RNA sequence: GCUACCUAAGAACAGCUAAAAGAGCACACCCGUCUAUGUAGCAAAAUAGUGGGAAGAUUUAUAGGUAGAGGCGACAAACCUA
RNA sequence: UCUCUUACUUUUAACCAGUGAAAUUGACCUGCCCGUGAAGAGGCGGGCAUAACACAGCAAGACGAGAAGACCCUAUGGAGCU
RNA sequence: ACCUCGAUGUUGGAUCAGGACAUCCCGAUGGUGCAGCCGCUAUUAAAGGUUCGUUUGUUCAACGAUUAAAGUCCUACGUGAUCUGAGUUCAGACCGGAGUAAUCCAGGUCGGUUUCUAUCUACUUUCAAAUUCCUCCCUGUACGAAAGGACAAGAGAAAUAAGGCCUACUUCACAAAGCGCCUUCCCCCGUAAAUGAUAUCAUCUCAACUUAGUAUUAUACCCACACCCACCCAAGAACAGGGUU
């Protein structure tokens, strides 16, 4: 299991590709827990530098582990369009980006063409994990006691 | 492409009586316990299947006969009688299409 | 991954890299017996119609795991011998040429930043 | 390569694939059988399981209404749906249409098969029956089942 | 005529599962039966010689899993479950080629309705459940084997290069560029059906093509040896085998797994069970996992560099 | 009656910028610079756009005339029923 | 476009049901090497090769299919221009 | 001008290679106007590569950057029933010239339709035993007045081709590929030297023999004659292949 961490160190992009099993990890530490509208941050490449810019030594913000998790419901511009992906493609959805400062209205109307209305009523290539869940959460508690 | 020549008849029978291309014989066909109109293993038969096909349809008939006009769908259950058969307790909230046949020993 | 005819962008602070002009420079050979250059190769950069090293100090494609990826080509210019060029390098260089200690010591002596 | 991929193409493409399958699910609903071509009942009945599931998973649930509402064409099927076919299978889980070959069409000669779902008001298929238990090899299973109960 | 039948056919709808249970429980005895091949009545064990060889086993290959060392590098190894792995019968050497002897390795066990008679027939003369697959190894003399012993994963020891063979995913019918790795003509550069075509084959003064010629076909439905494989980790409750590198073939498949012939490796079990490892005349436990000197362990405290 | 020319009576050209215009983009329309498909094809000359024009040296429905030692020709030895 | 190609859909591709061609055919029981011949041999000499019969793809050869060659030459056979 | 004008498609390039040495190299020798790395001569060995680019129409030809090389010839000056004509074999035109005109240019340029459903032979993994660059103690030692640098051995990292994989990177997902990962194990005949007579010395032998001096009569995939309706499949065009406890 790996994930890739993005952040601007002196107006240069950087972003290592740690792993979560690894013998050369330390120690995983949390600076501030917060969720998004999108579960995939690829898009942050083509933006400003101003968004994925934070500081290194930053203090890390304690709250409690009961708050639903909140999410940043917080909308980032992107670079005019010499863009590294088609994000404004139905296939990736996105909530996340600002097409009414950034694009136009002929180019969503020529985007919303690749719109696949039937894949989201699919139900057979819908990936139903619920006894699956119970079974690995019953064997992490058997592991955990004893 | 051309022929520079002329396929034989010698050739011509080895390549198409081959038994590559030759049917093969079966060995599936066998018979069945009711009627009997010679049927086959995991296919069912014709002449039962041409009956119940008929009933269905009469019964459709039937149906859209007390129906009347389309988009209808009733949200209650079906149940089909024949000559004579008293509703039971049990289908009071269910449709009741009778016919004008009697009941045939196939179907309980 | 840095072939040949690439546009990259000089992160040094000589004469040469931070001067503007006309037409960005551009790779011609890369020093290997294939046309595939990582972090840590030799390659010839055409600066201001000129004919000098350089060397690769972080591309753009993800490599192994334990890596950085940058967003942009990152070069530092060298001569032939082993003495560099440029005597500030403000962009973060990463830890991965460490390991030589040897053809690139002052390289990594004039840094600044790792990662 | 197709390996360990199914979804059998049928129209010129994913949507007329989906459409067609709709058309033939309505059409399920609707009458309770259908005769088409075995790859057709197949991907119609895998779709049947999962539309009865939702149905049977509530009704004032926005997600099974939304999708009752897209693969019903007809929306009268839709109340027929919620108030029938999910209380009568309060009591099985995934355990229903049976599928029956039929041998070929008299016309261009293809395979095809007739599923339906369980109980229905019509009259059922011939279904095919095993042998009876009163045969010799059932007999002579039963004998040997019975000896070895007594002798444990 | 005679029509086809199988096992399922006159039976009632009281009588399959009763004989699916019965015959579940006789295979099930079957195997039990066989667990203590030492008590009964084995063959005289020689001494390991360096100029011999001995016998390789049969697993199947779940999945792929990574693995990483204690320098900080990682590898990649692949598990081999050995689910029943038996002996069929023994080969003289004055009876197969003069040469070698040799011993008949069955894979995982499966059903006796689906088998031929002749292979019942020697299956219940054994006193096994059929397998699927049935493989060779060439032995010498004094590593001659009782048939009718189990045979675990246990056998190799961390620290040791096997070889991997087995049938690897089939193409079928390919073009040449997916199959011999070709070069192919430019795209919109005017072409005229030829984006994947091998062009010439031959020359105009021999008149015939060369039988060497790689030409489109079937590829990759064959069997494929695979050199060089270290294992790194045995283990002993689950017996799954962690083989460096990749195996030729699919997942959920038997392979055949046996000891190196490279001449760097020439003589290098002599700290190895010669025979067959017994866990009964052992008289001690192996532990569930067995691990390399060079493996980091997942009960490592974080590896730290100096 | 297809095509070169002429004669008499008619029809066609959204919208925007309209600099006054044998102006521009651009529907329908006139012709076809290129790619890909076929050469016993849909077709004895086709299929989509990238194309030029589209208020005039433009196109078209009807009727008549100029035919081989010739007709016509904004001259291609181009056309005169494949 | 390439290094270095790849993920999917349609036409199409393989089998089932029928109408069903065109070019082309001296007859074929039709393998390879060396050498010879009207000078580039599956049918000639010496060797090597050999149970028989279909399906699914590529072109190396049978100087393969279409036009009595439009390029060179002959003709007391023609025509155009000056 | 010897079959070939009742038709032999013509220069390259993409793909595909086969054979030959008059050999660039890694394999092995002798000499040198061989002081050591740079060179030359003569012999055996073909298991491989023979780059990345520009412009001129090129098989020719010109210039920038590497290692051992950007080697040669034949295969219809290899391959258009596979692909493109940039010119070369037409109908139009322009520049210059010969010619009264017409007309023509081994003087130059712009564009100039590329058609075939495989009949026959033959093919469709031949299962495999690779090659090489650099660095580290030796090495700054033999060598000269100085540059500089090895012969050989040990170890570690790397390039081309072949055999596989999805679990970690990408194409983006009940699958398949590379941009990611593992392995690739044996030689090949030319000299350096004892004894010996013919030729009582000496003599390595197209004499009888002794050392490098022949790897090998190598090793792994795969070798059960018949249960087969139907379903599934990492197996697959049909067929065929595996499972159904
Ligand atoms: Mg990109
Ligand atoms: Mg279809
Ligand atoms: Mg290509
Ligand atoms: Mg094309
Ligand atoms: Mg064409
Ligand atoms: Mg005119
Ligand atoms: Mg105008
Ligand atoms: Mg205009
Ligand atoms: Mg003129
Ligand atoms: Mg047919
Ligand atoms: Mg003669
Ligand atoms: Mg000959
Ligand atoms: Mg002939
Ligand atoms: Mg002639
Ligand atoms: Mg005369
Ligand atoms: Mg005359
Ligand atoms: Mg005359
Ligand atoms: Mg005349
Ligand atoms: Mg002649
Ligand atoms: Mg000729
Ligand atoms: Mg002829
Ligand atoms: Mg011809
Ligand atoms: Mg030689
Ligand atoms: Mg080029
Ligand atoms: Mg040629
Ligand atoms: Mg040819
Ligand atoms: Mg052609
Ligand atoms: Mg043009
Ligand atoms: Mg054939
Ligand atoms: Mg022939
Ligand atoms: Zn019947």
């Amino acid at each position: 299991a790996t994930f890739i961490l993005r952040n601007v160190i002196e107006g240069q992009g950087v972003e290592i590709c740690f792993e979560l099993y690894n013998p050369r990890v330390q120690e995983i530490q949390v600076v501030k827990l917060e969720k998004r509208l999108d579960d995939s941050l690829l898009y942050l490449r083509d933006a400003l530098p101003e968004y994925s810019t934070f500081d290194v030594n930053m203090k890390p913000v304690v709250q409690e582990p009961n708050q639903k998790v909140p999410v940043n419901e917080l909308k980032v511009k992107m670079k005019p369009k010499p863009w590294s992906k088609r994000w404004e493609r139905p296939n990736f959805n996105i909530k996340g980006i600002r097409f009414d400062l950034c694009l136009t209205e002929q180019q969503m109307k020529e985007a919303q063409k690749w719109n696949q209305p039937w894949l989201e009523f699919d139900m057979m290539r819908e990936y139903d994990t619920s006894k699956i869940e119970a079974a690995i959460w019953k064997e992490i508690e058997a592991s955990k006691r004893s | 492409a051309a022929p520079k020549n002329r396929r034989t008849i010698e050739v011509n029978r080895c390549r198409r009586r081959n038994p590559q291309k030759l049917i093969k014989v079966k060995n599936n066909i066998d018979v069945c316990p009711e009627c009997g109109h010679l049927k086959q293993k995991h296919v069912l038969c014709a002449y039962c299947y041409e009956k119940v096909c008929k009933e269905t349809a009469e019964i459709r008939r039937q149906i859209g006969k007390q129906e009347g006009g389309p988009f209808k769908a009733p949200t209650i259950e079906t149940v089909v009688l024949y000559t004579g058969e008293t509703p039971s307790e049990q289908d009071q909230g269910k449709r009741i299409i009778e016919r004008d046949r009697k009941r045939p020993s196939w179907f309980t | 991954a840095i072939q040949k005819m690439t546009r990259v962008r000089v992160v040094d602070n000589s004469a040469l890299g931070n001067s503007p002009y006309h037409r960005a420079p551009r790779c011609i050979h890369v020093y290997k017996k294939n046309g595939v250059g990582k972090v840590g190769d030799q390659i010839l950069l055409a600066i201001k119609g000129q004919k000098k090293k350089a060397l690769i100090v972080g591309h753009c494609m993800p490599g192994p795991r334990m890596t950085p990826r940058f967003d942009s080509n990152n070069v530092v210019l060298i001569e032939d011998n082993g003495n560099p060029v440029g005597t500030r390098i403000k962009t973060p260089i990463p830890t991965s040429l460490r390991k030589r200690e040897g053809e690139y010591s002052k390289v990594l002596a004039i840094a600044q930043n790792f990662v | 390569i197709s390996h360990g991929r199914v979804f059998r193409r049928m129209g010129l493409g994913p949507e007329s694939r989906i459409h067609l399958l709709r058309n033939l699910l309505t059409g399920l609903v609707r009458h309770e059988r259908i005769e088409a071509p075995w790859a057709r009942v197949d991907e119609m009945r895998g779709y049947a399981e999962k539309l009865i599931d939702y149905g049977k998973l509530g009704d004032t649930n926005e997600r099974a209404m939304r999708m009752a509402d897209f693969w019903l064409t007809e929306k009268d099927l839709i109340p027929k749906l919620f108030q029938v076919l999910a209380p009568r299978y309060k009591d099985q889980t995934g355990g229903y249409t049976r599928m029956l070959q039929i041998p070929n069409r008299s016309l261009d000669r293809a395979k095809m098969a007739v599923i339906e779902y369980k109980g229905n008001c019509l009259p059922p298929l011939p279904l095919p029956r095993r042998d009876s238990h009163l045969t010799l090899l059932n007999q002579l299973l039963q004998g040997l089942r019975q000896d070895l109960r007594q002798s444990q | 005529g005679k029509s086809g039948t199988w096992w399922d056919e006159h039976l009632s709808e009281e009588n399959v599962p009763f004989i699916k249970q019965l015959v579940s429980d006789e295979d099930k005895a079957q195997l039990a039966s066989k667990l203590c091949p030492l008590k009964d009545e084995p063959w005289p064990i020689h001494p390991w010689e360096p100029g011999s060889f001995r016998v390789g086993l049969i697993a199947l290959k779940l999945g792929m899993m990574p693995l990483w060392t204690k320098d900080g590098q990682k590898h990649v190894v692949t598990l081999l479950q050995v689910q029943d792995c038996h002996v069929l019968k023994y080969t003289s050497k004055e009876n197969c080629n003069g040469k070698m002897a040799t011993l008949s390795v069955g894979g995982k066990t499966v059903s006796r309705f689906r088998k031929a008679t002749s292979i019942l027939e020697f299956y219940r003369e054994l006193g096994l459940p059929p397998k699927q697959t049935v493989k060779i190894f060439n032995i010498t003399d004094n590593a001659a084997i009782k048939p009718g012993t189990p045979l675990y994963a246990a056998h190799f020891r961390p620290g040791q290069y096997v070889d991997v063979t087995a049938k690897t995913i089939g193409k079928g019918f390919q073009g040449v560029m997916k199959r011999w790795g070709f070069k192919g003509q430019p795209a919109t550069h005017g072409q005229t059906k030829t984006h994947r075509r091998p062009g010439a084959v031959a020359t105009g003064d021999i008149g015939r093509v060369w039988p060497g010629t790689k030409m489109p076909g079937k590829m990759g439905n064959i069997y494929r040896t695979e050199y060089g494989l270290k294992v790194w980790r045995i283990n002993t409750k689950h017996n799954i085998i962690y083989v460096n590198g990749s195996v030729p073939g699919h997942k959920n498949c038997l392979v055949k797994v046996k000891d190196s012939k490279l001449p760097a490796y020439k003589d290098l079990g002599k700290n190895l069970p010669f025979p067959t490892y017994f866990p009964d005349g052992d008289e001690e436990e192996l532990p569930e996992d067995l691990y390399d000197e060079n493996v980091c362990q997942p009960g490592a405290p974080s590896i730290t560099f100096a």
